[PDB]
RNA sequence: CGUAGUUGGAUCUUUUUACUUUGAAAAAAUUAGAGUGUUCAAAGCAGGCCCGCCUGGAUACCGCAGCUAGGAAUAAUGGAAUAG
RNA sequence: UACCUGGUUGAUCCUGCCAGUAGCAUAUGCUUGUCUCAAAGAUUAAGCCAUGCAUGUCUAAGUACGCACGGCUACAGUGAAACUGCGAAUGGCUCAUUAAAUCAGUUAUGGUUCCUUUGGUCGCUCGCACUUGGAUAACUGUGGUAAUUCUAGAGCUAAUACAUGCCGACGGGCGCUGACCCCCUUCGCGGGGGGGAUGCGUGCAUUUAUCAGUGGUGACUCUAGAUAACCUCGGGCCGAUCGCACGCCCUGGCGGCGACGACCCAUUCGAACGUCUGCCCUAUCAACUUUCGAUGGUAGUCGCCGUGCCUACCAUGGUGACCACGGGUGACGGGGAAUCAGGGUUCGAUUCCGGAGAGGGAGCCUGAGAAACGGCUACCACAUCCAAGGAAGGCAGCAGGCGCGCAAAUUACCCACUC
RNA sequence: UCCGUAACUUCGGGAUAAGGAUUGGCUCUAAGGGCUGGGUCGGUCGCGGCCGGCGCCUAGCAGCCGACUUAGAACUGGUGCG
């Protein structure tokens, strides 16, 4: 079938090489997963060594990392906004290893409001304006010092949508994990999205 | 081939098994085990082609199925189990307790040791790694693994383990002046003291070994097996003490014995 | 000093950049090859640099003169050798070209200087080697 | 005429290579060759000595390339001239 | 043994070939008492093949209610068949393909897989068990078919098949949360030190982010540790199994040895893809490659993994008189073989190593391992039974036959040796 | 439009040789330009300037504006589409 041999290539000199064997099985390739967004549908492939790799055909839920607090939650993927490899993978909503996605921010607002007692992306009362005992209220005041998120990243929490990045290989591992874009890597991809608009 | 080989031709066999070329077409391909195929000694050609206990192959399995053969304190019933260097074959019915160590020509000598020398053996430390919860490990030249070894035992050193226990008794560091045996190459079976360990980054290291006559020779570090500390070998050496005579100096030894 | 030329963001994948001068990953390769100054203080991103990337040097180490410098980050060196013919008991000059990855840490390489290369895992269809040390020509 | 190619004068203690020597690492069979009265020989790895004992199953060679340590004649090559 | 002789002229010295001479290996001719070794349908046709055989397998230890035999109350003990397991990817044959390809030496996988064997690991996880569920074969009973190692329907019945699933360890500890108590100050504000209920989490393997710098390396983005989590229903692990001998504690409760299985780490046999150097003839083959990947960059996809392997977006490269590219080969490569003073010349289908293919191509299933052919699936070629409806095929396995030719053996006996 | 083109030849030609593929609709995607402002501190009075300490767009950003054309892709129809 789909072969990923080297001997169908021409040589370095440009000489056409003649095949010396039939195409062997350890040179096989399989079709691409083309993982979309939707209710979870995963197929398993029996591979060499009797092992199994999980290829996902539809995924809506991922595991992304906030990075600068080591806060990783299991959130939900909204859609794909950027792909450096192919523009037309954005329009068909395909999830690949480096594509820039857009996720729901409510597990990251909720953890932040519990770890700092400070509203994030707000224009119930119990976790924020709680009556704390003064030893406990002391502890939240040195966390209050370093509670400032950058201005590009507080914009995201108001629309409830974080701009994120895939890091795993969906269609090999069957998952979609990654990290939240922040810092100069954020504003690099922000103006690429603005330029396409 | 489409998968692994299972036969072994007679002329393609290792040289030191000393098989002959008119008995049959094949040689006993040793099973997978702790020793390499070119570095082993299968149990069938040890009992039949050295000891003359059996005359055919079917008479070897009639010995082995009656569980008269022990290797490293354990009963092995396969006639092509790979026995190798520093191994102890215990027959224990005739009460013989062999230990396989190379002679000075480079093949396994039929060597008898005392039945309290057969309680232990020696092993070359091939690999050191730590495991889960920070637990160190150790891998010998045999495929055995020791959990919680001594902190000083590093790579290429020689340990002494107890059979039927499987724990470390004593060890020898790879140093200058220690007493080693060569387990590969053109110096297979020669014994001497370590003169210089010559390092080459990336490539192989070469160890110069000085024989107990004044002769010197060099071998790769992957063939050096320390057998003694200083000048004292911790096993009983065979007849000749690992001295490689020249072809003239072994002629007259025959000629002064007629 | 501006590296972001491609569609994807270029970063060294061990340096975490967004922590509450950005640091610079570089490693030391073996065999007595000193990591150059521009690899240590420079800002280029290259996953095929042996000093700042994912290339581990193992195997053979060779040499040759630079002949072409027209691919992106890849040059062509000619190692020029001398083959023996036993019948005529004389020699015969042969050569061989090689495509070799060249890092931005070696700034000014010119056509005709001695380049020490070391082999690594395959990087392209033809590139198996990687520049480790640039030695210039005479009078330069 | 002329580019490749080939080949290049003398010169010095009386940097990279080539060269030379050595060491490793190199499948057996075959070849060379050791030992041994297959009745001889081609062969074979056997055998031999009065409860068993003794003993062999050698050594060499294996272009070139790659690796290793000595040698520094020959042959290339390199250092200070806008001194940077 | 570093060897020459006849032949141009009327005669001579030459250049020069022709002819002798000697092996070697194929055919053949005539002849042939003994005996020891031994090649043998490679050359033409990798042409086509009648018949037979060449791959199956059971221990005390997965499943026996076949009286098929069989001794004295779940099950004596043999045991056909059938399920399950394992092998069938080795061996054997042939040399068509193939000219930096195969292959050889040399190195690498710090760029990957690995049934088995051997050694680790297997109460490390805080969360009906004195045994769980359904099905099916053998068998029995009804058949269909011209036909085959075709199978249908109905009634049984098993598990180390297939499912499902608990106790125990197991007292907690460790992280976070923090009600709350407590102590020392303080004019006070404030500040300082412990205890702590209730909740959340907890082990390996997996996947991603981050922190720190137990052991290793020439060199790690290595190993190990810390933290936040995740963990695929087409589903990681954490024993609902079997045999020996059976003791020991106070009905109960423990215990010796094995077998079988396990995710994972090593190991062994390897495998695959890379590094460097090496190949016959040909220029009446001088330029080749490239938006149908040619060279490189970035990001991915695929894959067991590195990689233009493939896709997208870019760059315009890459190779060549040091013989590229193209063509040829009475080309499988090598160890080797014949000849030989020294150099050489020619051969190597052929018992060892490596590769390839099973009429031509192509696609796959199963499995650790196959693009398998004594496995399927097509189409082409050919060919076999047929009641014309259909069914079955692959001797470059051993024998044998036809054909082709100058050209090549018995449809023998045996698992006794080698394995 | 994209490929592909022989004999022959006065080397110009032959040539639209010959031969083949593609063409609709719809929804997008790229690529191809032009005008403006890069002025760091009022040093500081004729909310604007008068002469200069005070600064580094310098791998160009930012605003607005503008035609037409080429290539690629998804969908879609009774295979229809110059
Ligand atoms: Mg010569
Ligand atoms: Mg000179
Ligand atoms: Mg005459
Ligand atoms: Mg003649
Ligand atoms: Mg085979
Ligand atoms: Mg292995
Ligand atoms: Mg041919
Ligand atoms: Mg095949
Ligand atoms: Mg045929
Ligand atoms: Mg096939
Ligand atoms: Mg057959
Ligand atoms: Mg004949
Ligand atoms: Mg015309």
């Amino acid at each position: 079938g789909i072969s990923r041999d080297n001997w169908h290539k021409r040589r370095k000199t440009g000489g056409k090489r003649k095949p010396y064997h039939k195409k062997r099985k350890y040179e096989l390739g399989r079709p691409a997963a083309n993982t979309k967004i939707g209710p979870r549908r995963i197929h398993t492939v029996r591979v060499r060594g009797g092992n199994k790799k999980y290829r996902a055909l539809r995924l809506d839920v991922g595991n992304f990392s906030w990075g600068s607090e080591c806060c990783t939650r299991k959130t939900r993927i909204i859609d794909v906004v950027y792909n450096a490899s192919n523009n037309e993978l954005v329009r068909t909503k395909t999830l690949v290893k480096n594509c820039i996605v857009l996720i729901d921010s409510t597990p990251y607002r909720q953890w932040y409001e519990s770890h700092y007692a400070l509203p994030l992306g707000r224009k119930e009362e119990e976790i924020l304006n709680k009556k704390r005992s003064k030893k406990i209220q002391k502890k939240y005041d040195e966390r209050k010092k370093n509670a400032k998120i950058s201005s590009l990243l507080e914009e995201q929490f108001q629309q409830g949508k974080l701009l994120a990045c895939i890091a795993s290989r969906p269609g090999q591992c069957g998952r979609a994990d990654g990290y939240v874009l922040e810092g100069k890597e954020l504003e690099f991809y922000l103006r690429k999205i603005k330029a396409r608009k | 081939a489409r998968g692994p080989k299972k036969h072994l031709k007679r002329v393609a066999a290792p040289k030191h098994w000393m098989l002959d070329k008119l008995t049959g077409v094949f040689a006993p391909r040793p099973s997978t085990g702790p020793h390499k195929l070119r570095e082993c000694l299968p149990l069938i050609i040890f009992l039949r082609n050295r000891l003359k206990y059996a005359l055919t192959g079917d008479e070897v399995k009639k010995i082995c199925m009656q569980r008269f053969i022990k290797i490293d304190g354990k009963v092995r019933t396969d006639i092509t189990y790979p026995a190798g260097f520093m191994d102890v074959i215990s027959i224990d019915k005739t009460g013989e307790n062999f230990r396989l160590i190379y002679d000075t020509k480079g093949r396994f000598a039929v060597h008898r040791i005392t039945p309290e020398e057969a309680k232990y053996k020696l092993c070359k430390v091939r690999k050191i790694f730590v495991g889960t919860k920070g637990i160190p490990h150790l891998v010998t030249h045999d495929a055995r693994t020791i959990r919680y070894p001594d902190p000083l035992i590093k790579v290429n050193d020689t340990i002494q383990i107890d059979l039927e226990t499987g724990k470390i008794t004593d060890f020898i560091k790879f140093d200058t002046g220690n007493l080693c045996m060569v387990t590969g190459g053109a110096n297979l079976g020669r014994i001497g003291v370590i003169t210089n360990r010559e390092r080459h980054p990336g490539s192989f290291d070469v160890v110069h070994v000085k024989d107990a006559n004044g002769n010197s020779f060099a071998t790769r570090l992957s063939n050096i097996f320390v057998i003694g500390k200083g000048n004292k070998p911790w096993i009983s050496l065979p007849r000749g003490k690992g001295i490689r005579l020249t072809i003239a100096e072994e002629r007259d030894k025959r000629l002064a014995a007629k | 000093a501006d590296i972001q030329t491609e569609r994807a963001y270029q970063k060294q994948p061990t340096i975490f950049q967004n922590k509450k001068k950005l640091p610079r990953y570089y490693k030391n390769i073996g065999l007595g090859f000193k990591t150059p100054k521009e690899a240590i203080e420079g800002t280029y991103i290259d996953k095929k640099c042996p000093f700042t990337g994912n290339v581990s040097i193992r195997g053979r180490i060779l040499s040759g003169v630079v002949t072409k410098m027209k691919m992106q980050r890849t040059i062509v060196i000619r190692r020029d050798y001398l083959h023996y013919i036993r019948k005529y008991n004389r020699f015969e000059k042969r050569h061989k070209n090689m495509s070799v990855h060249l890092s931005p840490c070696f700034r000014d390489v010119q056509i005709g200087d001695i380049v020490t290369v070391g082999e690594c895992r395959p990087l392209s269809k033809t590139v198996r080697f990687n520049v480790l040390k640039v030695t210039k020509a005479a009078g330069t």
